[PDB]
């Protein structure tokens, strides 16, 4: 959990600098953490390719492991 | 011949007024043989006993067919007085023993076979003579299934 | 020898003998075709279901035995008008018996008689099982057409 | 429930030294092995409806329908109702 | 957008401005929630036990009776000198040639060119069989069915014609029965490890041939949309 | 664990997943002229990844049917995904534990199973007194060992499958190395 | 993942194992079991003492 | 104490295959900022 909020925000910074080349920072970070979290959260999406590029795989990341969650702590109900 | 009603392999169905019963077709249409059976109604016997046709089909009587077929021997088939497979009792409070069920018409010259489901075992071969067996089975127990999870 | 009906088995080398629970049986074999050998055996002593039913047998009704392995031809098979192995020693006289595993069935039942089986046996198909299952409308499955 | 403890077979009861003693035999032998045996048993013994596992791991039906789908369409006949006090309140201030 | 709201939230859509329909639309996103867990789960139950089935039937089969009409020919063979090939001689004279080639040797040498692959299927005894696959290194082999025999016979002791012995025989092995010797002796002598209860073989990696029926339901979808797209285009034309 | 991508499906799968995707973004454009490349390929990609990215959507009637169905075949995926992780992490392959004295590889030796106690001790006594395991006695005569530490360093090797001796010192030596097992 | 666990997980509640069962070997007046007279399966348990 | 079950928390062993797709991203997502960056220049 820990080394998933520093890579978060390793990839917000990273965000930023791509963007660099009204989204600069808090927004971002808000927007990639409620993406985690089944999307719940209303966002303003950034509006350039590279950024939704980025934003993808996250996604991908996103959606594997939410699933692995709610599997894995099932077992303890079955065991 | 003698037989007896069981349910899988006897049929008993009463007969139409005019003397021959209901023909039948199987799912494919296959019509069902029958035999006509004089048996006595009333299933308990403590009231008076009066003999009446009716007409059987079932796996036990097919299979008598085609075995008298090849043999070329008529037949004519009746029920058992009082339903009982045959057990060896004694009577009167005397020495001697003898048997109560449909065992005692094959013995007593009332018969000649017993198309029916009757086991094989020690006590009973020591006076009839049994053919090699048609149907390999056993015994279990039958009990009530549970209620499903709501 | 066949199955776990009848499992051979060999002598102990100590005692030039074997152990209780098992019923001495002797095996011929011949050594030579230009000069053929007259009585030279080998003994050896066999177990297994259907020894333990003929100990049982011989154990109720009173009668002796010794057992003999066959020739040749395994169970038995009418090759060109004569039979060979067990139905073909049976039926020759100087055997007079026959156990193991031996089907019953009507061609081979019209020269010997036969007893009362003591098991079911019959025809099956035996493949290998394979490392998958079935579900090929798993998806719709669940729930029911009518929600 | 359970395993078999009692092994017999059905047979065909006869007198003894009868003159049908051999026929009989050798007929019910050749029925086994001719196939003529089993295609009475597909006839009248096996034929299943009922569902086999024990188990049975059985899908949702309607019953589960009636407790939520009542739940939404109870929204819809007391909605109507609030639209009447948000127009009156909309004209009451 | 209620198509996409109830679906797990996808497609963008403009909500509605006004008050009562926000309101409407969150109980209706409720039952969707509730709906979508359910059938997550049930789902889950649904594969985490499922009985296998075995693909073939029996002796009277495609596979069996039409061996080159399918694809990869279909291998198997009989133990000769026996009363297995004397019996399919008389009853399938057609399918009795096929296996001339596929003759084994002894059991052993079936069973182990039935593990390395050489055959497919083995036509033999069912008592011995039985045996034979209730104790192995492993479970790989299965008996097929539930042990559904073909040809219902037993065995038996063979005595010379027209001997006194033969009914002392018979009573005397008819006697075991009764006193339960026989049981004791098919469970000293005849029983296995395994069991053959319809185990979780635990599948794994759900290939192409489960989906099937979804991409189906996708490629009808499709061509039902063409079909409809084309029919709406030339009617517009008129 | 387990292998986070590859456990779940195979290699082959995801490619024609990733083709099919790819398959639908064509039609999409092909209705939409009939009756925006990138904009439609964003949209039929994004929604299998639930992620909210992009504002266009078909305006005609035409995607709107076949748009519809698309979103259902991303939730079935996924859903069928979920149920596969939960049940590969629950069952267990089938293997066999002696059940006790009576278990048939006991009873009836083979020529690859072996077992042995410590010579002159009372498990000898017991199994020599009695005649139903003579069977028994004579498999284990040729293989006993002199002692019982010893003993149990052969079990780590796998020079030996089973031992039999006394739970109170065996129940010890689980706990301490629990390689072993009663 | 409750609902799940709900699901998969029931009792049979000891559905006889058989003709060993404890609950047939000694019966007490809570368990009935009956066959019919004068038949086959009265000769086998009448034969034997145990 | 671990019994025969032992249902397994699962450690960092999944993480080196789900994290090195998403951190590979990055290096791969530099890269293609400079075609971007080149192809708003040429066209
Ligand atoms: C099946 O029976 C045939 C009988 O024709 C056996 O063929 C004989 O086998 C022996 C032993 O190998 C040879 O010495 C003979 O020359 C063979 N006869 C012929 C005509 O070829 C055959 O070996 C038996 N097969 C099995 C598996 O028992
Ligand atoms: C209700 N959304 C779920 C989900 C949606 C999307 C992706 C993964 C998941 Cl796991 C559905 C299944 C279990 C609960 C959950 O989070
Ligand atoms: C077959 O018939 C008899 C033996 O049964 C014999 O005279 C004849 O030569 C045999 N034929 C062959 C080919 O062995
Ligand atoms: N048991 C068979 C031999 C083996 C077989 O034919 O499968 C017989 O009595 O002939």
């Amino acid at each position: 959990w820990v080394m998933m909020f520093v890579m978060l925000l390793i990839v917000s910074a990273v965000a930023v600098f791509v963007f660099e080349y009204s989204f600069t920072i808090g927004k971002a970070i808000w927007l990639l953490w409620g993406l985690v979290f089944n999307n719940s959260v209303p966002v303003q999406n950034p509006k350039g390719t590279t950024s939704k590029i980025m934003v993808s795989v996250w996604a991908f990341f996103a959606v594997i492991f939410l699933a692995s969650y709610t599997a894995n702590l099932a077992a303890f109900m079955i065991q | 011949i003698v037989t007896i009603h069981q349910e899988p392999f006897v049929y008993v169905k009463p007969t139409m007024s005019d003397g021959t019963c209901k023909e039948e077709f199987t799912v494919n249409g296959d019509p069902v043989k029958k035999v006509i059976c004089t048996g006595p109604n009333d299933t308990s016997p403590g009231s008076p006993r009066h003999t009446v046709p009716q007409c059987c089909y079932g796996f036990c009587i097919d299979l008598l067919i085609k075995l008298a077929r090849t043999m070329q021997f008529t037949y004519e088939v009746h029920l058992v007085a009082d339903g009982k497979f045959g057990t060896q009792e004694r009577v009167q409070n005397s020495n001697k023993k003898e048997w109560n069920g449909m065992m005692g018409e094959l013995l007593s010259g009332q018969a000649d076979m017993i198309v029916a489901p009757l086991t094989i075992n020690n006590e009973r071969a020591q006076y009839i003579e049994f053919s090699k067996p048609f149907k390999y089975q056993g015994l279990t127990i039958l009990v009530k299934k549970e209620i499903p999870r709501s | 020898e066949e199955a776990p009906f009848v499992i051979v088995e060999s002598v102990d080398p100590l005692s030039g003998t074997c152990m209780r629970n098992t019923v001495p049986c002797q095996k011929r074999i011949i050594s030579e075709n230009k000069t053929d050998e007259e009585p030279g055996y080998i003994k050896k002593c066999c177990k297994g279901f259907c020894i333990d039913i003929l100990k049982k047998i011989s154990k109720s009704v009173k009668f002796t035995y010794d057992l003999y392995l066959v020739t040749n031809g395994k169970h038995g098979k009418k090759i060109n008008g004569t039979w060979n192995g067990m139905i073909g020693e049976v039926v020759m006289k100087r055997a007079y018996m026959a156990v193991g595993s031996l089907t019953i069935n009507e061609e081979r039942s019209e020269v010997v008689d036969f007893s009362v089986p003591f098991i079911e046996t019959g025809i099956s198909v035996m493949v290998s099982r394979s490392n998958g299952t079935v579900s090929p409308s798993a998806f719709l499955e669940p729930f029911s057409a009518d929600v | 429930t359970g395993e078999l403890f009692f092994r017999s077979g059905f047979g065909i009861g006869m007198r003894k030294d009868s003159p049908w003693k051999q026929q009989v035999s050798l007929s019910i032998l050749k029925s086994h092995e001719n196939g003529f045996m089993e295609d009475l048993d597909k006839t009248w013994v096996r034929y299943q409806e009922c569902d086999s596992r024990s188990n049975a791991p059985a899908t949702l039906t309607f019953e589960n329908m009636a407790g939520v789908f009542m739940l939404v369409a109870g929204g819809i006949v007391a909605g109507i109702f609030l639209i009447f006090i948000e127009i009156a309140y909309k004209r009451h201030k | 957008l209620l198509w996409g709201l109830v679906f797990n939230n996808s497609v963008p859509v403009q909500n509605p401005k006004g008050t009562t329909s926000k309101i409407m639309v969150s109980v209706w996103a409720f039952f969707a929630v509730i709906f979508l867990a359910s059938y997550t789960a049930n789902l889950a139950a649904f594969m985490i036990q499922e009985e296998y089935v075995d693909q073939v039937s029996g002796l009277s089969d495609k596979k069996f009776q039409r061996p080159n009409d399918f694809s990869p020919p279909f291998r198997f063979g009989t133990v000769p000198n026996g009363s297995t090939e004397r019996n399919i001689r008389n009853n399938y004279a057609e399918m009795h040639a096929y296996m001339g080639k596929f003759n084994q040797r002894g059991v052993d040498d079936a069973l182990l060119s039935l593990k390395t692959g050489k055959l497919d299927a083995f036509i033999y005894d069912a008592a011995v069989l039985n045996y034979m696959a209730g104790r192995d290194e492993g479970c790989k082999l299965v008996t097929i069915g539930s042990g559904k025999v073909f040809a219902s016979t037993g065995y038996g002791i063979a005595i010379q014609k027209d001997s006194g012995w033969k009914r002392q025989v018979d009573l005397a092995i008819l006697q075991l029965f009764g006193d339960g010797e026989m049981e004791e002796l098919e469970a000293l002598w005849l029983t296995g490890i395994c069991h053959n209860e319809k185990n979780e073989v635990m599948s794994s990696q759900l290939d192409i041939d489960n989906m099937a029926g979804v991409f189906y339901m996708l490629g009808a979808a499709m061509a039902l949309s063409l079909i409809t797209f084309i029919c709406e285009h030339l009617f517009y034309w008129q | 664990t387990l292998d986070s991508f590859m456990q779940p499906f195979q290699s082959t799968l995801w490619l024609l997943v990733g083709l099919s995707v790819h398959v639908v973004a064509v039609m999409l454009y092909l209705l939409d002229r009939f009756s925006t490349l990138s904009s439609a390929m964003w949209f039929s990609w994004g929604v299998l990844l639930n992620s909210g990215i992009g504002e266009g959507a078909p305006r005609s009637f035409s995607a709107r049917i076949l748009g519809m169905v698309w979103a259902g075949f991303a939730m079935i995926i996924v859903a069928s995904y979920t149920a596969n992780l939960a049940a590969f992490l629950v069952l267990d392959r089938p293997e066999e534990r002696i059940t006790g004295i009576n278990d048939p590889r006991l009873r009836n030796p083979s020529d690859k199973f072996i077992y042995a106690t410590v010579k002159q001790s009372s498990v000898d006594i017991y199994f020599r007194r009695q005649v139903e395991l003579s069977t028994m006695y004579r498999h284990m005569e040729k293989h006993n060992y002199e002692s019982a530490a010893e003993a149990i360093q052969a079990v780590r090797d796998n020079k030996l499958h089973a031992f039999i001796w006394d739970s109170a010192v065996l129940e010890f030596e689980a706990s301490q190395k629990c390689d072993l097992v009663t």
